[PDB]
RNA sequence: CUGACUGGGGCCUGUAGAGCACUGAUAGGGCUAGGGGGCCCACCAGCCUACCAAACCCUGUCAAACUCCGAAGGGUCCCAGGUGGAGCCUGGGAGUGAGGGCGCGAGCGAUAACGUCCGCGUCCGAGCGCGGGAACAACCGAGACCGCCAGCUAAGGCCCCCAAGUCUGGGCUAAGUGGUAAAGGAUGUGGCGCCGCGAAGACAGCCAGCUGGUCGAGUGGCGCCGCGCCGAAAAUGAUCGGGGCUUAAGCCCAGCGCCGAAGCUGCGGGUCUGGG
RNA sequence: CGCCUCCUAAAAGGUAACGGAGGCGCCCAAAGGUCCCCUCAGGCGGGACGGAAAUCCGCCGGAGAGCGCAAGGGUAGAAGG
RNA sequence: CGAUCAACGGAUAAAAGUUACCCCGGGGAUAACAGGCUGAUCUCCCCCGAGCGUCCACAGCGGCGGGGAGGUUUGGCACCUCGAUGUCGGCUCGUCGCAUCCUGGGGCUGAAGAAGGUCCCAAGGGUUGGGCUGUUCGCCCAUUAAAGCGGCACGCGAGCUG
RNA sequence: UCCCCCGUGCCCAUAGCGGCGUGGAACCACCCGUUCCCAUUCCGAACACGGAAGUGAAACGCGCCAGCGCCGAUGGUACUGGGCGGGCGACCGCCUGGGAGAGUAGGUCGGUGCGGGGGA
């Protein structure tokens, strides 16, 4: 599931999840999406498994597009060790996402089988989320 | 002009620069009240600590 | 569990160490740095690791002359 | 059509306060003026969400003027996804560079065959004058296979109308369908671990 | 995109205002041999000597050694004593070679 | 008179933010060397690709060790205000070299710890002296020389315990919510919108066989905002500090008054410093 | 466990953790001084053996090359040849 | 000029181990027991509804993922106690919690009946005797309405055992 | 003082790439030779010398075109010194002073100092 194939570097200090999202805030593929309304560390597992549920919905039909990529390596020391002797291990990769942003978005499907898709892929977020369609607001961007 | 300046509100628990600024002022004790010639140089610290003081202008 | 890592270099003070309006005398140093970020300018000479320095009476002056870089002068007294 | 709006200028006030009691402040300007204006967000909308960038906007403002404009940029809250700009645009004889509506018209053999189209441009940028500003452009579609593609060198132009971007530009494409049936080999592909570009000795 | 010429041109005179004394500067044509001196402190010429504007004669090498003693004469008149030889693009050697030494010799001091 | 701090002026900087021009990452699409695959060939090439995909281009993005950009600030010199338990110089005497909470900026940890390691500030340390927070070193208020059965205020308060309003005007809440919790769920309540469908007779239904008919006024969804409901299981006896409170003694907006400290004032006194 | 480079380091300097990453314990008699010349990587095209790349020719190419070795700063108006 | 004085401001020109036979001075500045804080781990309850259940997402189940509660496990931290807070298990004596093993009361059932499944309410009482092992735990025998799980310094050594 | 050219600086892409056009009287250039000074890791290509038949073809100078490059507001916003509120938090707001980046409108096929040679 989506990691990088490559880094300069493998392990990433924290870093902080201030503030509205810095881009990618406007609907730019699709007709449909999937809006994160708080901020979060989003798991491969967790974005693969709300992509899962949404071509799962289609069962044939419709194009999904996903607008976050986890490139943040998320580490961890082993367990019961104590602090210190270095950094931990990577144990996955997830994409640093604050409100705003279209995480998700559906395209070339009904707009009651594009509302329930990203619903039900919002289930498998540990975020709020809110669906939107095109606006030409979105076009003017 | 002439500004008349009164310390309202405690400089404890403020940084030593706004304390440093009192001192500048002349301002001391509590409800004291001082009076200074606007110039830029005295209205700076003046503004600095303007949420411990009360300004009024006179003359 | 153990690192690989843990060093690191004793700081070395790079920088600018007299600004434009500043007097200095002969000698004195104005800028320490890595390769030119400075450039000696008028009345001032370089060392052999690019330090700027004084080289008459009196005070600096910085220019920044585009794509020639910057420069750093002392104006006689 | 062509869509009118009441604008007002404003002055010293605050772009908060005005946006609080429901005006959503912009701009008014071309090559010869530079006017500090606020609509009304409620009526704006109304406007917009139809006209956008495709249709010129006359703007009845209180001097007694009619400017007619393009709003020509949006600024979005990124939190809170609501306009809280309005760049307009005063349209003069000269002709000027916008956005113009396509339509696809008919459907694609792809799309018959359970392919989606893909619309990557749902207008084209354009140099025309005002006075010959289309309604839309009309786009054959119904030729597409999975996975054709046309672009805007395959757009046949009212007269008058400009081409502003490259003819290489790709404007739509009919792309294969998501299918539960590639969830099993997708998700039988093992991954191998992320390779280190590497510093030093190394990199 | 520079050429040879030009980065040769630009290194030796470089090199020149660096010791910062005035420059006397020769140009070197196909028929004619100019030479001025320049005060680069303020961006000012302060004396001129040119083949051209002397009209003078036929081998261009014995041509240079004249505008060399022309402009040494007009020089110390003015007070101008010391300054330093930019050899521009060209080689020390033949005509630009003897309107050096032609300045010296008219006593000016490099 | 040079000090902290402050006013103006120059110079240094690469963070916040943002950006993709470099180093890398990156989704999709376009174009297109390379393979893979198929019709097709050994005679050397073709051709089609709903295959994996280089470089490039487009749309959209990510980065402490990326930066085409780049603040607020910060450092320093100059002139000026600043006479302060300020500053500078020589010397005598130390103590300290286990810090801690809190706010903001990071790393480490698990976007754990009354966690840990730095940074700027602060307080406790040494203010376990005083008012508030039920109680409580570091949260709010405030720096306690002594005296007074005088006055004004700070935080916090003014139904009774308990000093001062059962104070005035507008609104919400019916859950004792207030008086500890999340995804998610819901005809709770009030309030703003937005679409439909309706006296070209809607909705509910009451009928004859989805039509009508029957009545005669609305009806059916979306969404947003305020306040509430569920989700809500733990070990000695319960409780918001208690009693008790429901057009509040709860919550939101706007006011006038009072109460309240060792702060401020009045009066008296001490000591030191400065000036007569 | 000393030394060098980058980050952490909050745009002066400095700043810790058994924080993230790499290097040094040499070398050069020219790889040094000076004077005088010269300008790269890479891309497309052309050329016997000659190939992705040997050497040659042309056009484009501000520096992405090179600078003994890590990294950063610097740098062709040379510190590179 | 002779330094891997590299523990790199470099004790001597010259140096390894062991102590359950041990001692003194100190520390809760610092580990082990318990508590505390935390809740990764653990136990429990939910959200979503792919899919199973002849038929049928929800009788019974719940892919991939999401939110919590508890404070019984293993941990992390090192905050009171190192001028002493005795540390497993058993015995004895209890008392509380309820996420209820039984008995009482319910709804749904893929509930004919009888018997089960699953959830809801309910802490009043009850919750056996044995063999193995120090064991807690667990396996096994024979029964039973049932042979519940946890807190109380893993309750209880100025109460016993050892 | 105005016009053109040759020098030499400054500003440091609004000055650049590409396209087109124009200039040889003068200046510059290419050009004609390689005797002589001097030169090629080979080459008079370059450097250099002696010249003046030719040509402004290359170069260079001067103009014009906004396809690319470069400059770029106003407005809004992010962020923030300082002062305050809110949440259990991740985090979120208010006042005051400062205020980006992207993008939009638009700008640009240079400006200027000194000295010479020529012209009016
Ligand atoms: N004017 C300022 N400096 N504002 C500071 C901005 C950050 C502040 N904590 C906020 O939330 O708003
Ligand atoms: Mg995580
Ligand atoms: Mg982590
Ligand atoms: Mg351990
Ligand atoms: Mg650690
Ligand atoms: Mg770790
Ligand atoms: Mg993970
Ligand atoms: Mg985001
Ligand atoms: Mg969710
Ligand atoms: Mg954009
Ligand atoms: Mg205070
Ligand atoms: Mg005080
Ligand atoms: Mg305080
Ligand atoms: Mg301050
Ligand atoms: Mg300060
Ligand atoms: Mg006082
Ligand atoms: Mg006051
Ligand atoms: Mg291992
Ligand atoms: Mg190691
Ligand atoms: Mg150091
Ligand atoms: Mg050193
Ligand atoms: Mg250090
Ligand atoms: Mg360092
Ligand atoms: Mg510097
Ligand atoms: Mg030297
Ligand atoms: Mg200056
Ligand atoms: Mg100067
Ligand atoms: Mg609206
Ligand atoms: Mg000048
Ligand atoms: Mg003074
Ligand atoms: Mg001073
Ligand atoms: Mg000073
Ligand atoms: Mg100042
Ligand atoms: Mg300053
Ligand atoms: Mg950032
Ligand atoms: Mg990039
Ligand atoms: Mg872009
Ligand atoms: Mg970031
Ligand atoms: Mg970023
Ligand atoms: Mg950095
Ligand atoms: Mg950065
Ligand atoms: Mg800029
Ligand atoms: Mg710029
Ligand atoms: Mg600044
Ligand atoms: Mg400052
Ligand atoms: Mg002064
Ligand atoms: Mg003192
Ligand atoms: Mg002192
Ligand atoms: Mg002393
Ligand atoms: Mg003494
Ligand atoms: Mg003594
Ligand atoms: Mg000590
Ligand atoms: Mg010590
Ligand atoms: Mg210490
Ligand atoms: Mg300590
Ligand atoms: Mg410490
Ligand atoms: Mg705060
Ligand atoms: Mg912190
Ligand atoms: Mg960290
Ligand atoms: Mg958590
Ligand atoms: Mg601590
Ligand atoms: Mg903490
Ligand atoms: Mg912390
Ligand atoms: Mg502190
Ligand atoms: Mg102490
Ligand atoms: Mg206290
Ligand atoms: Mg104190
Ligand atoms: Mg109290
Ligand atoms: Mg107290
Ligand atoms: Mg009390
Ligand atoms: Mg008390
Ligand atoms: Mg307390
Ligand atoms: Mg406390
Ligand atoms: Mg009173
Ligand atoms: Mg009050
Ligand atoms: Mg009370
Ligand atoms: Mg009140
Ligand atoms: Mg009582
Ligand atoms: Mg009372
Ligand atoms: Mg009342
Ligand atoms: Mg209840
Ligand atoms: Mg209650
Ligand atoms: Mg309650
Ligand atoms: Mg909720
Ligand atoms: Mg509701
Ligand atoms: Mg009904
Ligand atoms: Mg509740
Ligand atoms: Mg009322
Ligand atoms: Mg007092
Ligand atoms: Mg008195
Ligand atoms: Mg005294
Ligand atoms: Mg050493
Ligand atoms: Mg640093
Ligand atoms: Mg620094
Ligand atoms: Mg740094
Ligand atoms: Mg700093
Ligand atoms: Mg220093
Ligand atoms: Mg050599
Ligand atoms: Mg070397
Ligand atoms: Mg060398
Ligand atoms: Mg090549
Ligand atoms: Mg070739
Ligand atoms: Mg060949
Ligand atoms: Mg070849
Ligand atoms: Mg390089
Ligand atoms: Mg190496
Ligand atoms: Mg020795
Ligand atoms: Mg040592
Ligand atoms: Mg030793
Ligand atoms: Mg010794
Ligand atoms: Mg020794
Ligand atoms: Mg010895
Ligand atoms: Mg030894
Ligand atoms: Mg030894
Ligand atoms: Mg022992
Ligand atoms: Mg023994
Ligand atoms: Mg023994
Ligand atoms: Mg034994
Ligand atoms: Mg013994
Ligand atoms: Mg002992
Ligand atoms: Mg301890
Ligand atoms: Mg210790
Ligand atoms: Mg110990
Ligand atoms: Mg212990
Ligand atoms: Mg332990
Ligand atoms: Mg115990
Ligand atoms: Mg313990
Ligand atoms: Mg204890
Ligand atoms: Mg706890
Ligand atoms: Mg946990
Ligand atoms: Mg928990
Ligand atoms: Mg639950
Ligand atoms: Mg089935
Ligand atoms: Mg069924
Ligand atoms: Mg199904
Ligand atoms: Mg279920
Ligand atoms: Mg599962
Ligand atoms: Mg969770
Ligand atoms: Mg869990
Ligand atoms: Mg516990
Ligand atoms: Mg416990
Ligand atoms: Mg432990
Ligand atoms: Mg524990
Ligand atoms: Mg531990
Ligand atoms: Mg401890
Ligand atoms: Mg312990
Ligand atoms: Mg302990
Ligand atoms: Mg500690
Ligand atoms: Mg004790
Ligand atoms: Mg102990
Ligand atoms: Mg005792
Ligand atoms: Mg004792
Ligand atoms: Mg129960
Ligand atoms: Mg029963
Ligand atoms: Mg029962
Ligand atoms: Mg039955
Ligand atoms: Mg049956
Ligand atoms: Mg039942
Ligand atoms: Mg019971
Ligand atoms: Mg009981
Ligand atoms: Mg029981
Ligand atoms: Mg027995
Ligand atoms: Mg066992
Ligand atoms: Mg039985
Ligand atoms: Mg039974
Ligand atoms: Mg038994
Ligand atoms: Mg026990
Ligand atoms: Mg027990
Ligand atoms: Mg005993
Ligand atoms: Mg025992
Ligand atoms: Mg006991
Ligand atoms: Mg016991
Ligand atoms: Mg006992
Ligand atoms: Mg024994
Ligand atoms: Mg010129
Ligand atoms: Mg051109
Ligand atoms: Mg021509
Ligand atoms: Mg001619
Ligand atoms: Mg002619
Ligand atoms: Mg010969
Ligand atoms: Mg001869
Ligand atoms: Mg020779
Ligand atoms: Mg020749
Ligand atoms: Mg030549
Ligand atoms: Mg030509
Ligand atoms: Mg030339
Ligand atoms: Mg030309
Ligand atoms: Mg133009
Ligand atoms: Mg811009
Ligand atoms: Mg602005
Ligand atoms: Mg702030
Ligand atoms: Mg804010
Ligand atoms: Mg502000
Ligand atoms: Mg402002
Ligand atoms: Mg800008
Ligand atoms: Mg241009
Ligand atoms: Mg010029
Ligand atoms: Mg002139
Ligand atoms: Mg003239």
């Amino acid at each position: 599931m989506l990691m990088p194939r490559r880094m300069k570097y493998r392990k990433q200090q924290r870093g902080r999840l201030k503030g509205a999202t810095k881009g990618g805030d406007y609907v730019a593929f699709g007709d449909y999406g999937l809006v994160a309304l708080e901020p979060a560390w989003i798991t491969a597992q967790q974005i693969e498994a709300a992509r899962v549920a949404m071509v799962r919905h289609f069962r044939r039909g419709g194009k999904i597009f996903i607008r976050i990529f986890p490139d943040k390596p998320y580490t961890k020391k082993p367990l019961e060790v104590r602090m210190g002797k270095g950094k931990g291990n990577v144990e996955g990769y997830v994409a640093v996402v604050k409100p705003g942003r279209v995480m998700f978005e559906v395209a070339g499907v009904t707009e009651e089988q594009a509302m329930e898709a990203l619903r039900i892929a919002g289930h498998k977020l540990p975020i709020k989320t809110k669906i939107v369609r095109r606006d030409a607001y979105d076009e003017a961007q | 002009p002439r500004l008349k300046v009164k310390l309202v509100k405690s400089p404890i628990g403020y940084p030593k620069d706004q304390k440093a600024a009192l001192k500048a002022l002349g301002l001391r004790r509590l409800q004291q009240e001082r009076v200074l010639e606007d110039t830029p140089a005295i209205r700076g610290n003046v503004e600095k600590v303007a949420h411990l003081v009360r300004v009024e202008v006179v003359e | 569990g153990s690192t690989r890592n843990g060093r690191d270099s004793q700081a070395k003070r790079l920088g600018v160490k007299r600004y434009e309006g500043q007097v200095v005398r002969a000698g004195n140093i104005l800028v320490r740095q890595r390769g030119t970020r400075f450039k000696p300018g008028k009345n001032v000479g370089m060392g052999r690791d690019f330090t700027l320095f004084a080289l008459v009476d009196g005070v600096v002056e910085f220019q920044d002359r585009g794509r020639l870089g910057r420069y750093v002068h002392v104006r006689p007294l | 059509m062509e869509y009118r709006l009441k604008a007002y200028y404003r002055e010293g006030e605050k772009p908060s306060a005005l946006r609080r009691a429901g005006k959503l402040p912009g701009v008014m300007y071309n090559r010869h003026l530079n006017r500090k204006v606020y609509v009304d967000l409620v009526e704006f909308d109304k406007v917009f969400r139809q006209a956008s960038i495709h249709h010129v906007i006359v703007l009845e403002l209180p001097d007694g003027q009619s400017l007619p404009t393009l709003v020509r940029q949006v600024n979005l809250d990124k939190r809170r996804r609501r306009p809280e700009h309005v760049d307009f645009f005063v349209l003069s004889d000269e002709p000027v560079e916008m956005y113009v509506p396509l339509r696809f018209v008919g459907t694609p053999a792809g799309v018959r065959a359970g392919g989606v189209l893909q619309e990557i441009h749902r207008d084209i940028l354009v140099k025309v004058s005002p006075r010959n500003i289309p309604e839309f452009i009309e786009v054959d579609v119904s030729g597409l296979e999975i996975g054709d593609s046309l672009h805007a060198s395959d757009l046949k132009l009212p007269p008058g109308v400009e081409l502003a971007v490259s003819p290489e530009e790709t404007i739509a494409a009919v792309v294969p369908p998501e299918d539960v049936e590639k969830l099993a080999e997708e998700a039988a592909a093992e991954v191998a671990e992320p390779e280190v570009i590497k510093k030093g000795k190394e990199e | 995109r520079l050429t040879a010429y030009e980065r040769r041109k630009f290194r030796v005179r470089n090199r020149i205002k660096r010791t910062g004394r005035l420059r006397l500067s020769v140009f070197r044509s196909l028929k004619h041999i100019y030479a001025q001196i320049i005060d680069d402190e303020k961006g000012v010429t302060l004396v001129s000597a040119s083949s051209l504007a002397l009209k003078l004669k036929g081998n261009k090498t014995e041509v240079a050694r004249q505008v060399g003693r022309a402009l040494a004469e007009k020089a110390l008149a003015l007070g101008i004593k010391q300054v330093a030889f930019d050899r521009g693009p060209y080689k020390y050697h033949g005509r630009v070679k003897a309107l050096a030494e032609g300045a010296r010799e008219g006593g000016l001091e490099f």
